[PDB]
RNA sequence: GAGACCGAUAGCGCACAAGUAGAGUGAUCGAAAGAUGAAAAGCACUUUGAAAAGAGGGUUAAAUAGCACGUGAAAUUGUUGAAAGGGAAGCGCUUGUGACCAGACUUGCGCCCGGCGGAUCAUCCGGUGUUCUCACCGGUGCACUCCGCCGGGCUCAGGCCAG
RNA sequence: GGGACCGAGGACCGCGCUCUGCAAGGAUGCUGGCGUAAUGGUCACCAGCGACCCGUCUUGAAACACGGACCAAGGAGUCAAGGUUUUGCGCGAGUGUUUGGGUGUAAAACCCGCACGCGUAAAGGUGAGAGCUUCGGCGCAUCAUCGACCGAUCCUGAUGUAUUCGGAUGGAUUUGAGUAGGAGCGUUAAGCCUUGGACCCGAAAGAUGGUGAACAACCAUCUAGUAGCUGGUUACCGCCGAAGUUUCCCUCAGGAUAGCAGUGUCGACCUUCAGUUUUAUGAGGUAAAGCGAAUGAACUUUAAAUAUGUAAGAAGCCCUUGUUACUUAACUGAACGUGGGCAUUCGAAUGUAUCGACACUAGUGGGCCAUUUUUGGUAAGCAGAACUGGCGAUGCGGGAUGAACCGAACGCGGGGUUAAGGUGCCGGAGUGGACGCUCAUCAGACUGGCGCUCAAGCGUCCCACCCAUACCCCGCCCUCAGGGUAGAAACGAUGCCCUGAGGAGUAGGCGGCCGUGGAGGUCAGUGACGAAGCCUAGGGCGUGAGCCCGGGUCGAACGGCCUCUAGUGCAGAUCUUGGUGGUAGUAGCAAAUAUCUAGCGAAACCACAG
């Protein structure tokens, strides 16, 4: 759209910055970034450590998880894998739980310098409802 | 900025046409027709024009 | 962070801010290279800046700002003086901005030039009103 | 105006008045327009009308937008694939109805004319053969561009 | 003791003679009404006349602030000046006439000589503050350079409207 | 060749050409004029054209009705509590400090011990699918389908059992506000609903307690009582914009649902969709032609006109074989499992600035006219059905006013051309042209008046001309859409640049902006060398609400900007208060203070005038 409705200027500082990306690359990772970004906060609802380790199953491990949302801590999960995951928001619980497993904690910013295009990411959404 | 009439600037039809000039040049707009005698029409073509 | 103090003068209060209803915003900080309140020419959201002031003596300088003494209000600008050749003045401006945004160079040149300008126009009056007696 | 009638207007790109627009002659584009014969004047154009209205009232549609054809290269780069690099092969195309009509007719925006220099015949909502101006007139249509363009 | 309250048609009915004046047999009902000036210095005196009134004259920074008193709107009225009209006036668009008012580009720069005076000029000296390499003073002089000031010379750029 | 109107943009870039520079991505050159006035503005008057009195309410629309003597000030959707939707924010399976305690520079700010409220607790396959890819594939959210588990229900009824208790195995067309990797809590802003005076004003009443009399009345309070039904309901601009219907239920005094308008999310994306043609097809073989064919509109070889349903590949085709809970004598069919090949006419046209689903939200349920088809009756009109188009909510050109009807639908301008209608005058444009007819004791006019008669009437034909807000070209405003813009720009990326299209509007919805009282911050703001206010045949800016400056008066305070806050904007309510008028120096000398002439002196009524 033409604005975001968040009054967050680090959020418009990202709306910015992935504006630039969306138009000067063909990624459509970026597109997709921008489009979440521009969403409302019922729209981007949390995901849960739970939900990205479901998703971490197959060939993905290695990969980098995008979540355009706050991931929050589950506590039904006992064993928390090795993640790379950048992120809006981190809870305390789930960031604590997941630099303590080894993993690591990004921000938008620092996903876009490091993998500018997307490349081998995991984009995930929370569940809707 | 400013559309101009390919039909009144000459210019404009020679950048959109470049045969324009060798078509004015070689008169291919005045171009004669085929000589020699032409024939009479029919007789019954006219008997069938003024019939009854 | 300088993108954060810029929202934060644009768009919610700058205490240098002359809003006019005519279509311009005007800038009432005294190191603004041009006192107009856009982006480029804001003297506390760019952290290098340059600009060109005159002294109550005549004597023009141009000053520079730069980022690792921005913590330091009382240490924020270094004051060259320019000299009195135009020509001069204007490859010293070329020689001590370079590397610098192509926008603020323009500026001060051109601050350079309205600053000369005045100085005669000055001197021009103030002799016609000296043999007017008006 | 009924639906209907408005409704095959709007499928010829005719929605304003005094607006112009090449149609292939086929048996079902026929049934259309003597269906909307009480509204439109047609009829069979020579080379001088299809090239004066592509020269002097000739606009494209480029990205939905009515771009002047002042160049040749915006045909080029509209119709390149189908073989039409310049305005030549568009006048080519649409006056000897070649294999791709639909392309070349639909890049053309729609011929927004002029009234008629002269005026129309003194009760123009009748038909040709009543001495009006609307249905099929042929070969004078050409004498109504000259009119209007 | 206070307020993101109200400011004299508001705020309590009552900022002032207010449960007063006034009404009703009575129970009861119940207003309107603030501001001269810093200081009365509240207009002496002369002169009309019977007035809650004038003319001179005086006080005052001011009286077109005179206990009708800070300012003083509109409705409505009078004097003077101008214009128009007598089977409606008023309004929209467009010229004209008369009267009155305003006053257009704020109207400049650059070169070439001669003289003068300063400097950012002098690898001149001394001092001060500094972001420690940049600024600012004081004293020297015009070989060079750069600024100004004065007297001559020349070129250019200039706002609007017509053909 | 003659004429008119226009000159948008602002270094270069491009296509080109007649190539030493050009008429090629938008006007320059030369000459002249301009300060005792170039050029503007205000007021008054004259002149040409145009123009029903504002608000409310009813009607299909009018027409009536209500209110309006004038001016100033005041004057009406507010504040709580409880629900609900959406935007922002903090924390997040948790969240909420403010009952209270501690503390304090003291109603502020800062801190939190135990509770408590609300919420959480008590991972399967296949197919689509954003995105990623080492090109092999991995696959979010969500949907479809096949499965798994549970509270509980239906039988079969285990080892066992205290010997009268229990449910193991296999089966069911099971359900659920069930599970299947939590989304909530608090706060802010806006909208809606319920209740409180509840947007403002407006009964008859009833009750409680008093005051008087003399054959029920009055006073205060409950009470800002309540019911219907009126009247009124306060700046501007922009964008989008209706309905007056389907169905259901029951009070009569009505709501719900869907429809028209809008918002968010998801899925595709000119794939797909369509008030459309064509092809086949449905009811009309309806008209016609022929019957030197048969037979007899009902005859037919052929076949109209005219309208209206269905299908036009990938969500597809065909055939072959197993299963099923179904079906039939039977794969007789249906569904679940089969296989093949067709992505370079993938299977008509044309358009495509897109559509579907889910969820949420305002205003509306009139009727009238006309057309097409059909039925019935009357002396004749007329009555009953479906249909679209319009009005309500529409301005402009014509139409003699209107209305209907014809044209054509609306940003501000310049030029050109027309539509309907016109060219004797009013009135812009022909006493135009060809052929005939008509003299009417109130002809006739595709007449309104004057008037017209080898027309200025009637019928046909031809030529030129006139002008709408319509069409075309250019300029400018706004909106929408598309595109560009970072080792940053020569302009607040909430900025700038390029391009295209569009512009009516009631109820209603959304956005922007102007103004008023007060609060926090700031402008090192203005000011007794003159603040605020007021007046003003002055000067500017803005589309506008408005804002800025000059001149006069005046005498103590006031303004801009960013936020906060509200008793925040008036033309009307037989509105409130105050002031002031025509009537009118009139009626009359009346309470207060039979005529003429002094002195005194109203009232009804009043949109503006006959
Ligand atoms: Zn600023």
């Amino acid at each position: 759209r033409k604005a975001p409705k968040s009054d967050n200027v680090y959020l418009k500082l990202l709306v910015k910055l992935y504006r630039f990306l969306a138009r000067r690359t063909e990624a459509p990772f970026n597109k997709v970034v921008l489009r979440r970004l521009f969403m409302s906060r019922i729209n981007r609802p949390p995901v849960s450590l739970s939900r990205i380790a479901r998703n971490l199953k197959n060939g993905n491990e290695k990969k980098t998880v995008v979540v355009v949302a706050t991931v929050t801590d589950d506590n039904r999960l006992l064993q928390v894998p090795k993640m790379e995951v950048a992120a809006l928001r981190f809870t305390a619980k789930a960031r604590a739980r997941i630099e303590a497993a080894g993993g690591r904690t990004l921000t938008l910013d620092q996903l876009a310098l490091e993998k500018p295009t997307g490349a081998n990411t995991l984009l995930l959404r929370g569940p809707k409802n | 900025v400013q559309k101009k009439n390919p039909l009144r600037n000459k210019q404009i039809m020679l950048r959109l046409n470049p045969y324009a000039s060798t078509f004015a040049k070689e008169k291919l707009g005045e171009v004669k027709a085929e000589e020699g005698k032409p024939p009479k029409v029919p007789a019954s073509f006219k008997e069938l024009l003024h019939e009854a | 962070s300088d993108e954060i103090v810029w929202q934060i003068i644009n768009q919610q209060f700058c205490a240098f801010k002359l809003k006019t209803t005519k279509g311009q915003n005007f800038c009432r900080n005294e190191y603004s290279v041009s006192g107009l309140c856009n982006r480029q020419s804001c003297p506390l959201a760019n952290s290098r800046y340059a600009t060109v002031r005159q002294s109550p003596k005549g004597t023009i300088y141009l000053y520079i700002k730069t980022i690792e003494r921005s913590h330091m209000p009382s240490k924020w600008w270094e004051k060259i003086k320019l000299s009195q050749n135009y020509q001069k003045a204007l490859e010293q401006i070329d020689q001590r901005l370079q590397f610098f945004p192509k926008f603020l160079i323009h500026k001060c040149k051109q601050r350079l030039t309205r600053l000369v300008q005045v100085a005669i126009r000055m001197r021009r009056i103030a002799a016609e009103e000296a043999r007017l007696g008006e | 105006i009924p639906p209907k009638p408005r409704k095959i207007l709007q499928l010829l790109r005719l929605r304003q008045i005094n607006n112009g627009v090449f149609v292939k002659v086929t048996k079902a584009t026929a049934e259309m327009i003597k269906i909307v014969e009480p509204w439109v004047a047609y009829g069979y154009p020579n080379l001088k009308s299809v090239r004066e209205l592509i020269y002097k009232r000739g606009y494209g549609k480029v990205n939905g937008q009515r771009i002047p054809l002042t160049d040749n290269a915006i045909i080029e780069e509209n119709l390149g694939k189908y073989g039409i690099i310049c305005i030549e092969d568009l006048i080519h195309e649409i006056f000897t109805v070649g294999p791709n009509f639909k392309q070349a007719a639909n890049f053309l925006w729609p011929f927004k004319l002029s009234n008629p220099n002269g005026g129309f015949r003194p009760r123009k909502f009748k038909h040709f053969i009543e001495g009006g101006d609307l249905g099929n007139r042929e070969e004078h249509i050409n004498a109504l561009i000259r009119a209007m363009n």
